[PDB]
C-alpha cells in the first residue's frame, strides 16, 4: 500500500511543496490570463485555447465564470479541476447570502476556497488543484477589487496582474504602462489588448482568439457582461492603427 | 480516510518532515518583535511587493484578539488557517471563561496545534513561525514565539525569516534599558534593525504598536519615513 | 514503442503509455493456468457446453470434480481459469439471479446475468486495491421470448452474445473450428448441436475421449431446465460418433 | 531483503520474516523458567537492571486468583496481553461465577494473536509469555509465542542464555511429577542459575518467584519474601 | 477483508503534465472510429461495430446506448468502462427529472457525467477512464453534441470524430460539412466519414448509427442501416 | 522506505530505537530519591539572552504531591504530562485519594506503543514520543523516582540521567550516593555533576531545581533561595 | 518459475506468466510441514497426522492438528499452526450459525463450499496475506455416507477416497493407490493409515513424531470422536512390525 | 376520489374522477388521477394527494433505468413488485392508494396496491373514498370476455356511481384504454357536471378601488 503512494503531502530536504510546484508548471502551459483595475470598473481579458472550425459555441464564455450577483472570475490551468472549484465559489457565495442576506464581500470568498486548496495540500494524500483563479467583483466595504489564487491556497489583492503563458513577461509589461489610481475603463481596454497581442505565441492578434469581460456598476448595480466579437474587434483595430502610427 | 504517516523518526534521531517545515521558514519574509517599558511593537522586512498589487491583503500582521495581535514568517497559506483557527479559540475561551485571553494562553494553543500535526496520521507539520505579542490583564509587556516542532518561548527581542540569525546578533548587542526608555525609541529599535537585512529601506518595512489600554495601530508610510529621516539624520552625525 | 513500461504499470491495475492495462492482460494468462479448454456451441433448439473433465488419479471422488454450475433452474454456466476464483464469481452469479427475482418478480434473462457479472469485473479493473478474477464464465439458457441464448464474460469486463464459443489453453485453435460449422449450412438440431460441440474438443486437443473424461450440459426447448447428462447420455453421443 | 518488511508479503522459501523478528526480541529479554508437578505450579524468573542504582524489572504479572504469567521480550506488548488476559478472566468470572480454565484463555490468546500477523500495517506481538494456572483438571504451564502458535508444556524456559535451561529440565522432567513444593521450586532455580555465567549466582534482589495451585492462589515473591526459597542452595556447578 | 487507498494514483510530473490522463487519451485513440454531426434540424452518431469474428451475435450488445428519451451515447476506446458511464448518465438524467420535473438539457448532463470523470483522476486508488463520450441531446428546439474526456473537460462540437485517425476524420469534416443540412443528409455524410477508415466492405452488421430530433432519439434498425447502406441512398 | 510497526533482524522497532537516539540530543536532567524527599534538576539551555530564563520550565506539577522532569523533545513531552495530570483528577474523582507515582508513571507508560498507520483512529499517533521522563512524588510508601523512556519500560530509581551527557553524570551519581544522605545533600550533590556536564557555566537563571518531600507539597525553588545552595560551589 | 522484484510481494499483483505468487510460497509452507492422511472408507473417515517432536519437554496432546468443527465433523491441519487453528475457528462458527438458522446440521459439502469462499476472500488484496496452511473435512452420516473434503490455501475444495497434505504427500498418495478403500471396514482402515505416516516419516532428517487419529463413521454413530489408547496402539504395534 | 380498473378481452380500461378536496372544500376541480408509469403500464392514484404524485414518478423513473437496461418492454410484476416493497417498508406513512393496470408481453394485468404494501391480482379492483359505490356497478354488469366499448361503459358509470353519490368525487370522468397495440388516453371521456353560468356579472368598474402608493418598474 506504501510502495504504491505517491506521497503528495509531504516536504522537501529545500522545504518546499512538490506536487504544488508542479501544478505551478500546469498553469504555465495554459492561456494567457490577466486581469487589470479601473476607477470606474473592472475587466477579465483571456486567451481562448479552444479554436477549431467546427466548435459549436454554445456557451456564454469559455473560462469567465459567474459566480454571484456583484462578482465574476478566471481560470488558468486545467479546465476540469477548474469546474470542481467554480462550482464550489458559486456555493460558498449562497451560504453567505442565506445567512446573513447581503452579497458576500470579495475578500471573503476568495479565503474561503483558498481555505480548501491549502486543505489538500497539507492532509488527504491527493493531487492539488492544478489552477490559477483571478477574480473581479464589487462590495460595499472596498468597491472595486482583484484577487490571484494559487493552488497552494496562496491569494493575493493586486491592481494589475497576469497568470499563464508567457506570465513573467506580461506582468513586467503591465508594470510599464499601469498608472495608480488614475486609470479609466477606456483606457485599461486598451492596455489590456497591448500586452496580449505582445505576450502571445500566434500574433497580429484575432477576435476568436480572445475573450474580454467587464464588471461596472451602473444606476446602483452591478453589470457584469462579456464584450461580443464586434465590440472586441473595434479594440483590436484601435491598437492596430496604433502600430502604424508609431512609424512616423 | 489518508492514515499513512508523514513525520517519522530517521536513523540520527530526526524528524525530518519537522526540519523541513523549519527550512519553509527561514525562506519567507524577516519578522522582528520587541518588548518595551509600555508599548510592544513587532514589524515585518523583505515585503518585495510589485507595488503593483494592494498591500491591503498581504498584511502579515494580524490580531488574534483585542489585547492580542501576531506576525509571521514562511508559508503564508498555512498561517492563515492558523490565524482564523486561533481566533477561534480567543471567543471560545469567552463562551467558557468569562475573562479575556492571555497572551500565555493562546501561545499554548498555536504550540499545541503545531505538536499535534507532527504526529498526526496522514498530516504535514506547519511550516511557520508565529511571534505573539499582546498585554496581560496586570498590564504587563508580552512577546512569545513558535515553531514548527511546537515548541514556545518568551523573549525580549527576537526575529524569525530570513536573515533572522543577524538580526538576533544585532539585538544582543543594541537591547538596553536606554533603547527601550520611550514609546519612540522603542519602534527606533525595530527600524534599526530591520535596515539590516532589507535591501534599502522605507518603502519595504511595515511595523504596528499597541498600548496596555488601547487597540493595534497600523502606522502608514508616512508614518515610517519621519522615523528612517531621523535615524539616518544621527547617523550621518557620528562621521 | 510497442511494449513500453512506466512506473507501476505492471503491478497495480493503471494505465500503460501506450494505454494498456497488463494487469488485465495477465488474467488471461490465469485462464490457461488451469490447462482445460471449455467449448459452448448454440442451436436452434438448445444451448450446449462441453469441457474437459481431468482425474489424474483415482484418490480424487470424480463427481465431485466439476465445472458446470447451476445458478438458476433454467441457466447454467462452466467456468474456466482458477478454481477459487471461479467458485466465487458463481455464487455472486447466484446471488444476483435469485435477487433479480425478488426484486423484479420475473425471472433474470441470460442477458442481463451476463452483463451483471461484467459490471462487477469492472470494478477489479479501475481499482488498485484488488485483481481481477482469473476466471471465466460461459453461460447457456433460453429466453421466454428470444430463444437460446449463449453468453460470455471476460476479467477484462466484456460481456456478448454468441452464436459460438470456446475459453482457454485451446481456445484460439478451437475459435477456428467453430467458424468452418458455420460458414457451411447446417440443420442445428438437439443431436447436432451436441456431436459438433463434442468433436470440436475431440479434434483441436486430439484424445478421442471416454465418457469419464468429459461432462455435457444441455438446455432444450422442451425442457428449459438445466440438466447434467452424465457419463449414462455421454457415452450414448460418443458411439454414435464413429459411424460416418 | 525486500520480503522482510511487512507481515503479509511472503518469502519464496515460503516463510514470514516480520514473524521471526519478532521471535528475536523473546530471546533478547531474560530467560524464565516455568514448571509444574501434580498440584503445583512455579515461574521462576532472572529480573535485569540497566544501571546498579536503578532497581529490578517487574517479570512476574497477576492475572487472576489461579492464572499468572512471566514475561519475555518487549514492556509494553506485555503489559497490553496482560491486560487482555485480565478481562477475558473477569468477564468468565461475571457471566459464569466459575473461574475460566487455562486451557480456554490461551486459546484466547492464540486468536488475539493471530489477526494481525494477517493484516497490512499490522505487527505481531513481540512477547514471549509462560502462562501458570490451575483449574480442575491441575497445573498447567503454557508457553506463548510472538506467532499465534501456542504450547502446552511439562517445563519450559525461555529467553537469554535459555538453552541451558531447557537442558536441565528435560534431564529431570520425569522427577517433576512426584516433587514437593519446596522441592519444585529448588528446581527452577537450579534451571535458571544455569542461564547465568559462572561468574555469578542467584540473589534476593533478581529473582522472582510465582507459585499457584490447588493449596494457595497466585502470589509473588521479590526480595525478603523470596530468601526462604534461596536458602539451602546446592554450590555452583561450573 | 479489505481497506482500500486513500491516496491518488494520478500525479503532476516535473514537466507539468497529469500522467496517467495522457495515456487514458492514448487509449482512447486505439480504439474504434465514432463520428458525431449536428444538423440544426436533427443530431446523427455513427460508430464502427466490427466484430471480426462472425461467431459474435452483433444484435445482442450494442454501442450506440440511449440515456432517456431524447439523449444518446456513442463512445471511442474501452467497453467495460463505458458502460459504467451509462449508467450514471441514466441516473443522473433521472435524478433531475424527478426534481424539476422537466427533461435534462444535454448542456446539463454532460456538465455532471464529466463531473464524475473528474472524480477518477483526483480520487483515493482509481485511475481515470479511458473512454471518451459523444453525448447528443434535443431540448428547446435545438439540437445539441458535446464531447467529454479522460481528463473531465468538455466541448461543443458542429461535427468531430473519434477513434484510430480522428486527425483525418475532422480533416474530411471541415471539407465536406455545411450548416443547415437536413436530418437524411447528415445520415449520409456521417456513414461516410466512417468509411474513411475501416477496410473490409461495410454491412449492416458491421456499423451502428443512432438519430435524434424532435420525436426523440432512437437507434435505427438494420433495416434502415441497410438503406443508407448499399452505395447509393 | 518501510512502515512504523516494522521488527529489526536484531528483534526491536526501528521507530522506537530512534526515539532513543533523539533523547541523547536533548538537555541533560538529574534526579536523586532520598529518604526524606525526591529532588529535579535540569539545565535550561538559554541559546540567547534575549530569551526570557523563567519561560523554560521542564520540571512541572501533575499534582500536588509529583513533579516531573522531561528531556529530549519538550514539544511532545507536554502532551503526555497533560494526560498524567488528567488521568491524576480523574482518579480523584472516583476513588477520592492521590494516586502513587508507581500508577501515574504506570498510566503514561500505557501510551507507549499506540502508534501506528492501518487499523488506528482518524486523529492517532503516528509515531512514538521522544521523550525521556523523571517521574518523582511522595506517597504512602514513601518518597519515589521513577524512569521512563519511548519503550515504556518504566522503572524505580535511586539516582538517574537522562539527556546529553546521560554516560558522564550517572558514572558521577554511582560514587557518591549512598542509602543514608540527606536532602540537603542530594541537591549539593546534583548541582556540583551538573555544573561538569554543562558547556555553559552554572548559574541561578540557568538551572531549575524542585523538591518534593513527605512534609510539604511539590515546592519550585526561586532564584533567591536558589543561590543558597548555589553558594556551596 | 520464480520473480525476484514485484508481482511476488502483494496477492492483489498477478505476474506477467499469469500467476499469484503469494498463494504459491502459502503453498510452500504447507510443504515444509509433515505430512497429514485421510482416507474415505464404506463406513466412514479416518484421519491421520504425524506431529513432529520438537523438545521432548511438551506435553503429549500439546499443538493437535485434529480439530472439532461440528459435532459430526473433524479436521485434520498441515502447514502453520497459527492460521490452522483460526480457520478452524471460522468453520466452528460457518457451523453455528447453519444449526441456528435452519435447526439440522450441516452437510460437509456445504461447509467446505463456504470455508473455502472465506480462504479465498485472502487471495486478492493487498491488506491481506493467504493462509500458509491447507487442511481437511470429514464426516459421515445417515443419508449423506461417508464424506472427505480438502481445501488449499486458493480456496479450491475437491471430494477424496484418500487425500494426504505436507512433506511427502506424493510418497504417501501411493501407498493408498494400493489399498481397497471402497470395500474395506474403517476398523481395518485405521491399521493402514499408521503404517503409511512410519513409511512416509523420514526418521534420518527429523527426530521423533507422535501418532494422532481420528475416527468419524457408523462406529462412533456419526460423532466424530479421537482414536482410543487401546485402538491407536494396536494399530501402532501394526506399523512397527510391518516396518520390517 | 373515485379510482377503478377493468380487465376485458384485449387489454385494460382505467377510471378517474378530476375532484381534488382539501378538507370538505373542492382545491382542484380539473385534476389527473390517472398516473404514466411506461409507454405500456399506468396507475390511478387515491389517498394523499402529494404521496401518490412522487411515489408514482419514482417508480416511472425506475422502471425507465430498467428498460433501457433490459432494452425491452417493462413487465406489470416489476412495477407491482417496486411498489410493494417501498410501500411496505414505511408501514403505510405514506398515503397510497394505486391501482396498477397495463399490457405486458404476458397479457394484461391488474393489480390494486394499499398505502401498507398490500396487492391483490383482480379482474376488476376499486379505490379511494367512492370506492363503494363503483364496485357495486362492476358486481352487478361484469362478466368475463368484454368488447372495448363494453367495458368502457362499465367503468365509466362506475365512475359516475361514485360522483353523485359521494361527496369527495365529482367533476369530469377521466379514462385510460390500454391494448396490445393501441393506447387511449382520454382526458375528458364524460363531463356531467356543468357550472351554472353567470347570467348577472358583478364585474367591478375601472377606478373603483381606492389606491394609496403606486409604483411601476420597466423590464426588457
Amino acid at each position: 500500500s506504501r510502495r504504491y503512494d505517491s506521497r503528495t503531502t509531504i516536504f522537501s530536504p529545500e522545504g518546499r511543496l512538490y506536487q504544488v510546484e508542479y501544478a505551478m508548471e500546469a498553469i504555465g502551459h495554459a492561456g494567457t490570463c490577466l486581469g487589470i483595475l479601473a476607477n470606474d470598473g473592472v475587466l477579465l481579458a483571456a486567451e481562448r485555447r479552444n479554436i477549431h472550425k467546427l466548435l459549436d459555441e454554445v456557451f456564454f464564455s469559455e473560462k469567465i465564470y459567474k459566480l454571484n450577483e456583484d462578482m465574476a472570475c478566471s481560470v488558468a490551468g486545467i479546465t476540469s479541476d477548474a469546474n470542481v472549484l467554480t462550482n464550489e465559489l458559486r456555493l460558498i457565495a449562497q451560504r453567505y447570502l442565506l445567512q446573513y442576506q447581503e452579497p458576500i464581500p470579495c475578500e471573503q470568498l476568495v479565503t474561503a476556497l483558498c481555505d480548501i486548496k491549502q486543505a489538500y495540500t497539507q492532509f488527504g494524500g491527493k493531487r492539488p488543484f492544478g489552477v490559477s483563479l483571478l477574480y473581479i467583483g464589487w462590495d460595499k466595504h472596498y468597491g472595486f477589487q482583484l484577487y490571484q489564487s494559487d493552488p497552494s491556497g496562496n491569494y493575493g489583492g493586486w491592481k494589475a496582474t497576469c497568470i499563464g503563458n508567457n506570465s513573467a513577461a506580461a506582468v513586467s509589461m503591465l508594470k510599464q504602462d499601469y498608472k495608480e489610481g488614475e486609470m479609466t475603463l477606456k483606457s485599461a481596454l486598451a492596455l489590456a489588448v497591448k500586452v496580449l497581442n505582445k505576450t502571445m505565441d500566434v500574433s497580429k492578434l484575432s477576435a476568436e482568439k480572445v475573450e474580454i469581460a467587464t464588471l461596472t456598476r451602473e444606476s446602483g448595480k452591478t453589470v457584469i457582461r462579456v464584450l461580443k466579437q464586434k465590440e472586441v474587434e473595434q479594440l483590436i483595430k484601435k491598437h492596430e492603427e496604433e502600430e502604424a502610427k508609431a512609424e512616423r | 480516510s489518508y492514515d499513512r504517516a508523514i513525520t517519522v523518526f530517521s536513523p540520527d534521531g530526526h524528524l525530518f518532515q519537522v526540519e523541513y517545515a523549519q527550512e519553509a521558514v527561514k525562506k519567507g519574509s524577516t519578522a522582528v518583535g520587541v518588548r518595551g517599558k509600555d508599548i510592544v511593537v513587532l514589524g515585518v522586512e523583505k515585503k518585495s511587493v510589485a507595488k503593483l498589487q494592494d498591500e491591503r491583503t498581504v498584511r502579515k500582521i494580524c490580531a488574534l484578539d483585542d489585547n492580542v495581535c501576531m506576525a509571521f514568517a514562511g508559508l503564508t497559506a498555512d498561517a492563515r488557517i492558523v490565524i482564523n483557527r486561533a481566533r477561534v479559540e480567543c471567543q471560545s475561551h469567552r463562551l467558557t471563561v468569562e475573562d479575556p485571553v492571555t497572551v500565555e494562553y493562546i501561545t499554548r494553543y498555536i504550540a499545541s496545534l503545531k505538536q499535534r500535526y507532527t504526529q498526526s496520521n496522514g498530516r504535514r507539520p506547519f511550516g511557520i513561525s508565529a511571534l505573539i505579542v499582546g498585554f496581560d490583564f496586570d498590564g504587563t509587556p508580552r512577546l512569545y514565539q513558535t515553531d514548527p516542532s511546537g515548541t514556545y518561548h518568551a523573549w525580549k527581542a527576537n526575529a524569525i525569516g530570513r536573515g533572522a540569525k543577524s538580526v538576533r546578533e544585532f539585538l544582543e548587542k543594541n537591547y538596553t534599558d536606554d533603547a527601550i526608555e520611550t514609546d519612540d525609541l522603542t519602534i527606533k529599535l525595530v527600524i534599526k534593525a530591520l535596515l539590516e537585512v532589507v535591501q534599502s529601506g522605507g518603502k519595504n518595512i511595515e511595523l504596528a504598536v499597541m498600548r496596555r489600554d488601547q487597540p493595534l495601530k497600523i502606522l502608514n508610510p508616512e508614518e515610517i519615513e519621519k522615523y528612517v529621516a531621523e535615524i539616518e539624520k544621527e547617523k550621518e552625525e557620528n562621521e | 514503442s510497442r511494449g513500453s513500461s512506466a512506473g507501476f504499470d505492471r503491478h497495480i491495475t493503471i494505465f500503460s503509455p501506450e494505454g494498456r492495462l497488463y494487469q488485465v492482460e495477465y488474467a488471461f494468462k490465469a485462464i490457461n493456468q488451469g490447462g482445460l479448454t471449455s467449448v459452448a456451441v448454440r442451436g436452434k433448439d438448445c444451448a450446449v457446453i462441453v469441457t474437459q473433465k481431468k482425474v489424474p488419479d483415482k484418490l480424487l471422488d470424480s463427481s465431485t470434480v466439476t465445472h458446470l454450475f447451476k445458478i438458476t433452474e433454467s441457466i447454467g454456466c462452466v467456468m474456466t481459469g482458477m478454481t477459487a476464483d471461479s467458485r466465487s464469481q458463481v455464487q455472486r452469479a447466484r446471488y444476483e439471479a435469485a435477487n433479480w427475482k425478488y426484486k423484479y418478480g420475473y425471472e433474470i434473462p441470460v442477458d442481463m446475468l451476463c452483463k451483471r457479472i461484467a459490471d462487477i469485473s469492472q470494478v477489479y479493473t479501475q481499482n488498485a486495491e484488488m485483481r481481477p478474477l482469473g476466471c471465466c464464465m460461459i453461460l447457456i439458457g433460453i429466453d421466454e421470448e428470444q430463444g437460446p441464448q449463449v453468453y460470455k464474460c471476460d476479467p477484462a469486463g466484456y460481456y456478448c452474445g454468441f452464436k459460438a464459443t470456446a475459453a482457454g489453453v485451446k481456445q484460439t485453435e478451437s475459435t477456428s473450428f467453430l467458424e468452418k460449422k458455420v460458414k457451411k449450412k447446417f440443420d442445428w438440431t438437439f443431436e447436432q448441436t451436441v456431436e459438433t460441440a463434442i468433436t470440436c474438443l475431440s479434434t483441436v486437443l486430439s484424445i478421442d475421449f471416454k465418457p469419464s473424461e468429459i461432462e455435457v450440459g444441455v438446455v432444450t426447448v422442451e425442457n428449459p431446465k438445466f440438466r447434467i447428462l452424465t457419463e449414462a447420455e455421454i457415452d450414448a453421443h460418443l458411439v454414435a460418433l464413429a459411424e460416418r | 531483503n525486500q520480503y522482510d518488511n511487512d507481515v503479509t508479503v511472503w518469502s519464496p522459501q515460503g516463510r514470514i520474516h516480520q514473524i521471526e523478528y519478532a521471535m528475536e526480541a523473546v530471546k533478547q529479554g531474560s530467560a524464565t523458567v516455568g514448571l509444574k508437578s501434580k498440584t503445583h505450579a512455579v515461574l521462576v524468573a532472572l529480573k535485569r537492571a540497566q544501571s546498579e542504582l536503578a532497581a529490578h524489572q517487574k517479570k512476574i504479572l497477576h492475572v487472576d486468583n489461579h492464572i499468572g504469567i512471566s514475561i519475555a521480550g518487549l514492556t509494553a506488548d506485555a503489559r497490553l496481553l496482560c491486560n487482555f488476559m485480565r478481562q477475558e478472566c473477569l468477564d468468565s468470572r461475571f457471566v459464569f461465577d466459575r473461574p475460566l480454565p487455562v486451557s480456554r484463555l490461551v486459546s484466547l490468546i492464540g486468536s488475539k494473536t493471530q489477526i494481525p500477523t494477517q493484516r497490512y500495517g499490522r505487527r505481531p506481538y513481540g512477547v514471549g509469555l509462560l502462562i501458570a494456572g490451575y483449574d480442575d483438571m491441575g497445573p498447567h504451564i503454557f508457553q506463548t509465542c510472538p506467532s499465534a502458535n501456542y504450547f502446552d508444556c511439562r517445563a519450559m524456559s525461555i529467553g537469554a542464555r535459555s538453552q541451558s535451561a531447557r537442558t536441565y529440565l528435560e534431564r529431570h522432567m520425569s522427577e517433576f511429577m512426584e516433587c514437593n513444593l519446596d522441592e519444585l521450586v529448588k528446581h527452577g532455580l537450579r534451571a535458571l542459575r544455569e542461564t547465568l555465567p559462572a561468574e555469578q549466582d542467584l540473589t534476593t534482589k533478581n529473582v522472582s518467584i510465582g507459585i499457584v495451585g490447588k493449596d494457595l492462589e497466585f502470589t509473588i515473591y521479590d526480595d525478603d519474601d523470596v530468601s526462604p526459597f534461596l536458602d539451602g542452595l546446592e554450590e555452583r556447578p561450573q | 477483508a479489505k481497506r482500500g487507498y486513500s491516496f491518488s494514483l494520478t500525479t503532476f510530473s516535473p514537466s507539468g503534465k497529469l500522467v496517467q490522463i495522457e495515456y487514458a487519451l492514448a487509449a482512447v485513440a486505439g480504439g474504434a472510429p465514432s463520428v458525431g454531426i449536428k444538423a440544426a434540424n436533427g443530431v446523427v452518431l455513427a460508430t464502427e461495430k466490427k466484430q471480426k469474428s462472425i461467431l459474435y451475435d452483433e444484435r445482442s450488445v450494442h454501442k450506440v446506448e440511449p440515456i432517456t428519451k431524447h439523449i444518446g451515447l456513442v463512445y471511442s476506446g474501452m467497453g467495460p468502462d463505458y458502460r459504467v458511464l451509462v449508467h450514471r448518465a441514466r441516473k443522473l438524467a433521472q435524478q433531475y427529472y424527478l426534481v424539476y420535473q422537466e427533461p435534462i438539457p444535454t448542456a446539463q448532463l454532460v456538465q455532471r457525467v464529466a463531473s464524475v470523470m473528474q472524480e477518477y483522476t483526483q480520487s483515493g486508488g482509481v485511475r481515470p477512464f479511458g473512454v471518451s463520450l459523444l453525448i447528443c441531446g434535443w431540448n428547446e428546439g435545438r439540437p445539441y453534441l458535446f464531447q467529454s474526456d479522460p481528463s473531465g473537460a468538455y466541448f461543443a462540437w458542429k461535427a468531430t470524430a473519434m477513434g484510430k485517425n480522428y486527425v483525418n476524420g475532422k480533416t474530411f469534416l471541415e471539407k465536406r460539412y455545411n450548416e443547415d443540412l437536413e436530418l437524411e443528409d447528415a445520415i449520409h455524410t456521417a456513414i461516410l466519414t466512417l468509411k474513411e477508415s475501416f477496410e473490409g466492405q461495410m454491412t449492416e452488421d458491421n456499423i451502428e448509427v443512432g438519430i435524434c430530433n424532435e420525436a426523440g432519439f432512437r437507434r435505427l434498425t438494420p433495416t434502415e442501416v441497410r438503406d443508407y447502406l448499399a452505395a447509393i441512398a | 522506505d518501510r512502515g512504523v510497526n516494522t521488527f529489526s533482524p536484531e528483534g526491536r522497532l526501528f521507530q522506537v530505537e530512534y526515539a532513543i537516539e533523539a533523547i541523547k540530543l536533548g538537555s541533560t536532567a538529574i534526579g536523586i530519591q532520598t529518604s526524606e524527599g525526591v529532588c529535579l534538576a535540569v539545565e535550561k539551555r538559554i541559546t540567547s539572552p534575549l530569551m526570557e530564563p523563567s519561560s523554560i520550565e521542564k520540571i512541572v506539577e501533575i499534582d500536588a504531591h509529583i513533579g516531573c522532569a522531561m528531556s529530549g523533545l519538550i514539544a511532545d513531552a507536554k502532551t503526555l504530562i497533560d494526560k498524567a495530570r488528567v488521568e491524576t483528577q480523574n482518579h480523584w474523582f472516583t476513588y477520592n485519594e492521590t494516586m502513587t507515582v508507581e500508577s501515574v508513571t504506570q498510566a503514561v507508560s500505557n501510551l507507549a506503543l499506540q502508534f501506528g498507520e492501518e487499523d488506528a483512529d482518524p486523529g492517532a499517533m503516528s509515531r512514538p514520543f521522544g521523550v525521556a521522563l523523571l517521574f518523582g512524588g511522595v506517597d504512602e510508601k514513601g518518597p519515589q523516582l521513577f524512569h521512563m523512556d519511548p519503550s515504556g519500560t518504566f522503572v524505580q530509581c535511586d539516582a538517574r540521567a537522562i539527556g546529553s551527557a546521560s554516560e558522564g553524570a550517572q558514572s558521577s551519581l554511582q560514587e557518591v550516593y549512598h542509602k543514608s544522605m540527606t536532602l540537603k545533600e542530594a541537591i549539593k550533590s546534583s548541582l556540583i555533576i551538573l555544573k561538569q556536564v554543562m558547556e555553559e557555566k552554572l548559574n541561578a537563571t540557568n538551572i531549575e531545581l524542585a523538591t518534593v518531600q513527605p512534609g510539604q507539597n511539590f515546592h519550585m525553588f526561586t532564584k533567591e533561595e536558589l543561590e543558597e545552595v548555589i553558594k556551596d560551589i | 518459475s520464480s520473480i525476484g522484484t514485484g508481482y511476488d510481494l502483494s496477492a492483489s499483483t498477478f505476474s506477467p506468466d499469469g500467476r499469484v505468487f503469494q498463494v504459491e510460497y502459502a503453498m510452500k509452507a504447507v510443504e515444509n510441514s509433515s505430512t497429514a492422511i485421510g482416507i474415505r472408507c464404506k463406513d466412514g473417515v479416518v484421519f491421520g497426522v504425524e506431529k513432529l517432536v520438537l523438545s521432548k519437554l511438551y506435553e503429549e496432546g500439546s499443538n493437535k492438528r485434529l480439530f472439532n468443527v461440528d459435532r459430526h465433523v473433524g479436521m485434520a491441519v498441515a502447514g502453520l499452526l497459527a492460521d490452522a487453528r483460526s480457520l478452524a475457528d471460522i468453520a466452528r462458527e460457518e457451523a453455528s450459525n447453519f444449526r441456528s438458522n435452519f435447526g439440522y446440521n450441516i452437510p460437509l459439502k456445504h461447509l467446505a463450499d463456504r470455508v473455502a469462499m472465506y480462504v479465498h476472500a485472502y487471495t486478492l488484496y493487498s491488506a491481506v496475506r493467504p493462509f500458509g496452511c491447507s487442511f481437511m473435512l470429514g464426516s459421515y452420516s445417515a443419508n449423506d455416507g461417508a464424506q472427505l473434503y480438502m481445501i488449499d490455501p486458493s480456496g479450491v475444495s475437491y471430494g477424496y477416497w484418500g487425500c494426504a497434505i505436507g512433506k511427502a504427500r506424493q510418497a504417501a498418495k501411493t501407498e493408498i493407490e494400493k489399498l481397497q478403500m471402497k470395500e474395506m471396514t474403517c476398523r481395518d482402515v485405521v491399521k493402514e493409515v499408521a503404517k503409511i505416516i512410519y513409511i512416509v516419516h523420514d526418521e534420518v532428517k527429523d527426530k521423533a513424531f507422535e501418532l494422532e487419529l481420528s475416527w468419524v463413521g457408523e462406529l462412533t454413530k456419526g460423532r466424530h470422536e479421537i482414536v482410543p489408547k487401546d485402538i491407536r496402539e494396536e494399530a501402532e504395534k501394526y506399523a512397527k512390525e510391518s516396518l520390517k | 376520489t373515485t379510482i377503478a380498473g377493468v380487465v376485458y378481452k384485449d387489454g385494460i380500461v382505467l377510471g378517474a374522477d378530476t375532484r381534488a378536496t382539501e378538507g370538505m372544500v373542492v382545491a382542484d376541480k380539473n385534476c389527473s388521477k390517472i398516473h404514466f408509469i411506461s409507454p405500456n403500464i399506468y396507475c390511478c392514484g387515491a389517498g394523499t394527494a402529494a404521496d401518490t404524485d412522487m411515489t408514482t414518478q419514482l417508480i416511472s423513473s425506475n422502471l425507465e433505468l430498467h428498460s433501457l437496461t433490459t432494452g425491452r418492454l417493462p413487465r406489470v410484476v416489476t412495477a407491482n413488485r417496486m411498489l410493494k416493497q417501498m410501500l411496505f417498508r414505511y408501514q403505510g406513512y405514506i398515503g397510497a392508494a394505486l391501482v396498477l393496470g397495463g399490457v405486458d408481453v404476458t397479457g394484461p394485468h391488474l393489480y390494486s396496491i394499499y398505502p401498507h404494501g398490500s396487492t391483490d391480482k383482480l379482474p376488476y379492483v376499486t379505490m379511494g373514498s367512492g370506492s363503494l359505490a363503483a364496485m357495486a356497478v362492476f358486481e352487478d354488469k361484469f362478466r368475463p370476455d368484454m368488447e372495448e366499448e363494453e367495458a368502457k361503459k362499465l367503468v365509466s358509470e362506475a365512475i359516475a356511481a361514485g360522483i353523485f353519490n359521494d361527496l369527495g368525487s365529482g367533476s369530469n370522468i377521466d379514462l385510460c384504454v390500454i391494448s396490445k397495440s393501441k393506447l387511449d388516453f382520454l382526458r375528458p371521456f364524460s363531463v356531467p357536471n356543468k357550472k351554472g353560468t353567470r347570467l348577472g356579472r358583478y364585474r367591478c368598474e375601472k377606478g373603483t378601488t381606492a389606491v394609496l402608493t403606486e409604483k411601476v418598474t420597466p423590464l426588457e
